[PDB]
């Protein structure tokens, strides 16, 4: 009954501001950061690297003006925050194909528009 | 408001059975346990 | 009557039994209740 | 409710479901308040009346 | 409405047996129909002639005309009643789950869900071990038909349309007679 | 989806942990039992960054422990239904397919994978590929999938998936 493709959300995710591997990524090393001092206290967790071990693998940005930009880059768009997550961390590169990921972007924008932004993901993604 | 012509009858009670005469019909649990489904 | 009143008597030209109609027959047993004529529509529509 | 459930599953005369469904009132109404007026006591002991649900918390 | 009579033809054959048949034969006549001369004519018994009345009345198949001596008419408008229930009971043991095939433990006859399962899933023998017992899992067996029931019941239900369509049809055009 | 919210928990003290540094006594138990433990009906509990007010001590009669409430905002997350994301595969099987998304673990039925990649038990490493080999998906390769359906129990996560949609595959 709960499902994301309808849009359902329990009431309590009003205030639930997301973010995606990059920043996961980059404050997972500052619990590390906080393991280097404050001395006396025992060994980690362990979904604590297990979920740093495999979204440090795989990364959907590089650093943090290239997120610092992109969150800036959907500032001004019409849209829901949720729109934003899921494809920060799809990377996708065909405009039908992501309302083929998305079962509730169709009809909303032209095509091209969010193919426009993900020419502008793949513009600013630096591959390698 | 509510839109009906018809009467009620003098329900009576006996025993473990209750009566209703305006034709003497006594009631089933059933039929008063449908009318009161209806209730707003 | 058991064996006491008859009647021999004849008809026929084919017929359908139900088995379901059975359970019907008895999950069918409000009598009097009434407002059940608009619900058959409602379901229809 | 065993002996009820087929009788009605046959398409009884619809007679005997009159004397019965009085019997299943009855019995209903015996486990929970046995003391109302009227309505014969049940006995199964040596002329021991039932200890009702309201009977148990006197 | 001599074909409404026919209607009534049909679901005298199709439902009601001899015992009522016989006396739903007399209904066919709606002139006039008293209590004596239908206990006389049908050589029946009055007390169970009696049953027979009342559970016609229970149909509201006759509308009781009082002197007293009666009169009967038929009522029933409940062939629609007996069809969009019954059809509602049979999709209901009709409509199945899914697939629903959980595992199952053959050894303990425990059920579980292909979610079950999963988690039990043992990487070693790459299959399905049951929780308490290592003994390998099967389908859910017999557990409910509910998918044959769907099958029984769609050939067993919508086969007697056909037998039901001499009736079926004179209802609709007989109706449409009516206006 | 990855999101920070604020929810908030009560502590337990033993009695012989008051005098001073009573304060941070409760911080230290704080970390243990909420994070690395993760919830149903929340989702998973990840880390914390901030506590917010700890509130005032009820000394309950008896039993001597004294709980005080404590307000927090901790990252959380919870994948829902409908769902995409990247997924590693960790085995390979007949019957299906098995990614997982740190800690959380992932089935993908093979009805629910394209027919063009067959499975091969053949291969050393079991596997998923196209006849003509143009791709061979196997144990931990990097995958994109669409959550089916998702599940939460006692402390573990599990979704399932199906690689039959669009821009599905190695990543
Ligand atoms: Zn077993």
């Amino acid at each position: 009954e709960e499902d994301a493709s309808q849009l359902i959300f329990p009431k309590e995710f009003e205030t639930a501001e997301t973010l995606l591997n990059s920043e996961v990524h980059m404050l997972l090393e500052h619990r590390k950061q906080q393991n280097e001092s404050a001395e006396d206290e025992q060994e980690l967790s362990e979904v604590f690297m297990k979920t740093l071990n495999y979204t440090a693998r795989f990364s959907r940005f590089k650093n943090r003006e290239t997120i610092a930009s992109v969150r800036s880059l959907l500032l001004q768009k019409k849209l829901h925050k949720f729109e934003l997550a899921c494809l920060a961390n799809l990377c996708p590169e065909t405009a039908e194909e992501s309302k083929a990921l998305i079962p509730s972007l169709e009809g909303r924008f032209e095509d091209e528009e969010l193919q426009q932004i993900l020419d502008d993901i793949q513009t600013k993604r630096s591959f390698q | 408001h509510g839109g009906c012509g018809r009467y009620q009858p003098r329900i009576r009670r006996s025993g473990l059975e209750l009566y209703a005469e305006w034709k003497k019909i006594l009631l089933s649990p059933e039929r008063v346990h449908e009318i009161f489904k209806r209730i707003s | 009557p058991d064996k006491k009143k008859i009647l021999f008597f004849n008809d026929k030209s084919c017929q359908f039994s139900v088995d379901e109609e059975f359970q019907k027959l008895w999950r069918s047993v409000t009598v009097d209740s009434m407002d059940e004529e608009k619900i058959e529509e409602y379901l229809k529509r | 409710n065993n002996q009820l459930r087929r009788n009605e599953q046959n398409g009884a005369a619809a007679h005997v479901i009159a004397e019965d469904v009085k019997l299943l009132q009855f019995h209903v109404a015996t486990m929970v308040d046995n003391e109302l007026p009227g309505l014969p006591r049940a006995m199964q002991k040596s002329g021991r009346p039932l200890k009702s649900l309201k009977q148990r918390l006197k | 409405p001599a074909a409404l009579k026919r209607l009534a033809k049909y679901v005298i054959r199709g439902f009601y047996g001899i015992e009522h048949a016989l006396a739903l034969d007399i209904l066919i006549r709606n002139s006039c129909v008293k209590e004596e001369d239908m206990l006389e004519l049908l050589k029946f018994d009055r007390k169970q002639l009696r049953s027979v009345l009342n559970n016609l009345k229970g149909d509201k198949f006759i509308k009781c005309r009082m002197r007293y001596f009666i009169n009967y008419r038929t009522l029933v408008n409940v062939v629609k009643y007996k069809l969009d229930h019954m059809r509602r009971r049979i999709e209901t043991d009709e409509r199945d789950s899914t697939n629903r095939a959980s595992f199952k433990c053959p050894v303990c006859s425990s059920t579980f869900t292909d979610l079950e399962a999963n988690q039990l899933f043992d990487p070693m023998t790459g299959t399905f071990r049951c929780t308490f017992c290592h003994t390998e899992v099967e389908e859910d067996e017999s557990a409910m038909p509910k998918k044959d029931a769907r099958t029984l019941l769609a050939r067993f239900n919508e086969q007697i349309e056909p037998i039901y369509a001499l009736l079926r049809e004179t209802e609709d055009v007989n109706l449409a007679y009516e206006i | 989806m990855f999101y920070h919210i604020s929810l908030e928990h009560e502590i337990l003290l033993h009695p012989r942990y008051f005098g001073p540094n009573l304060l941070n006594t409760v911080k230290q138990k704080l970390f243990t039992e909420v994070e690395g433990t993760c919830t149903g009906k929340y989702g998973f509990v990840i880390a914390v960054t901030t506590i917010d007010n700890i509130g005032a001590g009820v000394i309950q009669p008896g039993r001597g422990f004294v709980l005080y409430p404590v307000k927090y905002k901790a990252i959380v997350f919870r994948p829902f239904k409908g769902e995409v994301v990247d997924a590693v595969v960790t085995q390979v099987n007949k019957v299906g397919l098995f990614t997982e998304i740190g800690p959380m673990s992932c089935f993908i039925s093979r009805h629910s994978i394209p027919s063009e990649m067959e499975f091969d038990p053949n291969s050393n490493p079991p596997c998923y590929k196209t006849m003509d080999e143009d791709i061979v998906i196997q144990q931990d390769d990097e995958i994109r999938l669409k959550i089916v359906g998702t599940r939460v129990d006692k402390n573990d996560i599990f979704a399932i998936g199906s690689l039959m949609d669009d821009y599905l595959g190695l990543v």
